[PDB]
RNA sequence: ACACCAACGGCGAAAGCACUCUGCUGGGCCGACACUGACACUGAGAGACGAAAGCUAGGGGAGCGAAUGGGAUUAGAUACCCCAGUAGUCCUAGCCGUAAACGAUGGAUACUAGGCGCUGUGCGUAUCGACCCGUGCAGUGUUGUAGCUAACGCGUUAAGUAUCCC
């Protein structure tokens, strides 16, 4: 379906399973466990973005516009 | 040797008080020879039955 | 005083003394012996000695009410564990069952620290 | 109520046969050595210590025999 | 054959006061059965073993103030499919009534040893 | 606070985590090509977590128990022992950021005998389901060859042979 491996589809993976850990951080803060593994998470989708941007600008800015992912750090 | 062919659970309970002692206490590993997967679920079961008081800590 | 056939003979022993006290099922106290009551103090108190006399001392007066069969009870880590259950024996009394009651937490308080001796 | 040690004494009663049926009785539960052990406090260290010792005290014993 | 669709396996087990009729116990069973059905349940099986000696004594206050002492004891066993989210309030239902002494609930996991 | 289970056993980044259960969730590992195609490793600054004691505010207070008091012991005893016993230990919301926070061993990768063990899975065999055997991985434990070391020792989980960053 797609490509499960593609990039953009990567990025799309982390980011919605990061917007869903977001509730459950929400509601238990006492979590860190959790919270550890979402700023893991959230490192290894910042990264293929980084690569993304290096790789293709294109599609990076597409995917980040469209993914509604905030604005890149190197500014 | 032995072995266990039927599912373990709380309610078989000829097969927990085979593994417990006579003062109900749990028999450890080494003796009841069970694979460490066995004996943890074992374990559970015996304090799950204990709870539901078809076996007994104390006894009487 | 009270003449019952059937009753019950608790024996606590600690490491500073042994209580043996004798009782009947409704869970009622006839009469005790104590090790101390026995013109015995402080070291004596513990041996096996003194829980011997204790406990023949008790079935003097459990006869004297003209009792027969007992069970017994024991309670504590002390020396008169042993010690007592012979002069319970020896007394001529109809041994039924004996058990240890000696209670065991199964987790709790926390115990006072060790002595540093 | 409740018991740990449950010794029944028949009518063939005679008091050696008796007072060591129940002192193996006792070593059996080891309740004894266990208020020793709960006498006093003991961090994890000397707990520790203790299945160590013991364990492979009564283990070994298991090994060699 | 048993096939959840989208919900969790479950076994719970309730124990009741031996004093109870076939009645008030078929009424407990409705009840409850009620309860799980109304919370999504597809497939509720329900099933009885009743009277049986306690391993131990066991204490319930009645909402009458009675202090209840058992010996025997009621099991009722439950395999049910219920969402993960409607068992939480299940559990409680049970521990507030009065005829209901003794409940527990297991989730079942398939058996690989 | 969680006896037995408990084990020279399990997970965790470390701190740590154990009566039972349910629910929300973090990782791990394994087998298949299903896919992308170097997206890697490390990390100055910076951030998060971080035993216990401690502190602020509100609760809670059984046991234990600094401080404190009595009793002894002693030349003395502001200690050891005994009898009492307040903070604190517990919970909620925060601060503190230190420990022999120890494997006294930064991280990643490659490569170099074995023997005996365990935990997870996978394969073939054994029966057609439990073993059983041999094996493939992933971690974990004990002896030990080469080599290393001032010795002790370390030895595929290196303190070996090399490369990179702190
Ligand atoms: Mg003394
Ligand atoms: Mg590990
Ligand atoms: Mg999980
Ligand atoms: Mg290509
Ligand atoms: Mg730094
Ligand atoms: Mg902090
Ligand atoms: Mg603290
Ligand atoms: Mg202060
Ligand atoms: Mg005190
Ligand atoms: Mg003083
Ligand atoms: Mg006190
Ligand atoms: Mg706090
Ligand atoms: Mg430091
Ligand atoms: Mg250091
Ligand atoms: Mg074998
Ligand atoms: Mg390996
Ligand atoms: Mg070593
Ligand atoms: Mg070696
Ligand atoms: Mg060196």
């Amino acid at each position: 379906e797609e490509n499960k491996g593609s990039v953009e589809f990567q990025v799309f993976c982390f980011t919605n399973k990061i917007r869903r850990l977001t509730l459950h951080l929400e509601l238990h803060k006492k979590d860190y466990s959790s919270q550890r593994g979402l700023r893991k998470t959230l490192g290894k989708r910042q990264r293929l973005l980084a690569y993304l941007l290096k790789i293709n600008g294109v599609r990076y800015k597409e995917l980040i516009s469209k993914l509604n992912i905030r604005e890149l750090k190197t500014r | 040797p032995i072995q266990s062919g039927d599912r373990i659970d709380y309610r078989n309970m000829s097969l927990i008080s085979r593994f417990i002692s006579e003062q109900g206490k749990i028999l450890s590993r080494r003796v009841n020879r069970l694979t460490l997967k066995q004996q943890r679920l074992i374990t559970s079961a015996i304090k799950q039955a204990r709870i539901l008081s078809l076996l007994p800590f104390l006894n009487n | 005083a009270r003449k019952i056939p059937k009753g019950v003979i608790h024996v606590q022993a600690s490491f500073n003394n042994t209580i043996v006290t004798v009782t009947d099922v409704r869970g009622r106290v006839v009469s005790w012996a104590s090790a101390g009551t026995c013109g015995f103090r402080g070291t004596k108190r513990g041996t096996p000695f003194a829980a011997q006399t204790a406990a023949g001392n008790a079935i003097r007066t459990v006869v004297e009410q003209g009792m027969q069969r007992a069970e017994v009870m024991i309670k504590g880590p002390g020396l008169g564990r042993d010690a007592a259950l012979r002069a319970i024996r020896r007394s001529g009394i109809l041994l039924s069952f004996v058990r240890d009651v000696t209670p065991m937490p199964h987790n709790g308080c926390r115990p006072p620290k060790k002595r540093r001796v | 109520s409740a018991y740990n040690v449950q010794v029944l004494v028949d009518d063939n009663e005679n008091e050696e046969r008796l007072l060591n049926r129940f002192r193996r009785e006792v070593m059996r539960a080891g309740v004894i050595q266990e208020c020793k052990r709960r006498r006093y406090f003991e961090n994890k260290q000397e707990e520790k210590k203790r299945k160590h010792r013991e364990a492979a005290k009564r283990n070994s014993r298991r090994r060699r025999g | 054959p048993q096939c959840p669709p989208g919900l969790r396996q479950y076994e719970t087990m309730a124990v009741l006061r031996p004093d109870m009729t076939e009645d008030e116990r078929l009424t407990l069973t409705q009840k409850y059965e009620e309860l799980l059905v109304a919370g999504g349940a597809m497939y509720v099986e329900v099933f009885n073993r009743g009277v049986i000696p306690l391993a131990y004594s066991i204490k319930r206050k009645n909402k009458a103030g009675e202090t209840n002492n058992y010996l025997d004891g009621i099991y009722l066993l439950f395999t049910y499919f219920t969402k993960p989210e409607s068992i939480s309030p299940l559990e409680a239902a049970l521990v507030t009534d009065d005829d209901v002494i003794r409940s527990s609930s297991f989730k079942i996991r398939k058996r690989k040893y």
